[PDB]
């Protein structure tokens, strides 16, 4: 499973954040759900009694 | 004759999985025979770490332990119908009016 | 559109129709010319400076 996906790699620009010397990647997924009727999974209804 | 023109629109916001940063969470693998498989599994072997006991205290016996991980199916499907008149039109190549 | 593993149907019809119109809004500007200015414009009496 680890052998797959190596070899070729290419740069691509992206924003990042530094938290505790960790370097989490940032992402904006709205670009794919535009012009579609389907709801965003990142959105979710949450009931509270 | 004279036609009643419409207008096509084609441009779209193309998106790729590897281009996205969501792929950083994933380890993508293209396994062509995936439909044949039923359920994968991953055994994990773990001996317990141990520390020496002091005097007058019960000992920490060694104990091997192991676990297993699996996988969940995620089928997906999309359709695209084509007009039967446009479909039969694709076959024979007419050589008449331009 | 977007593929889904959910049992909810996704649209079978790519490309939605759109009707639009060409709403013309013409404009008009009068501008007067005195008959004197025209009769002096073409004619040249050549009587004095």
């Amino acid at each position: 499973l680890s052998q797959a996906g190596a070899h070729s790699l290419t740069p691509l620009s992206m924003d990042v954040i530094r938290l505790g010397e960790k370097t989490v990647i940032m992402e904006n997924l709205r670009r794919v759900y535009k012009n579609t009727d389907t709801k965003d999974p990142l959105e979710r209804n949450v009931d509270l009694t | 004759f004279e036609a009643i023109f419409g207008t096509f629109c084609n441009r779209l916001e193309w998106v790729y999985f590897l281009t996205s940063g969501l792929a950083a969470a994933a380890h993508a693998i293209k396994f062509h025979d995936l439909n044949k498989l039923t359920t994968g599994k991953m055994l994990f072997h773990v001996q317990v770490p141990r520390v020496a006991s002091g005097a007058g205290l019960p000992t920490s016996r060694q104990t091997t332990i192991m676990v297993t991980k699996y996988s969940e199916k995620s089928p997906i499907t999309i359709p695209f119908e084509l007009s039967a008149a446009c479909l039969t039109y694709l076959r024979e190549t007419f050589e008449g009016t331009i």
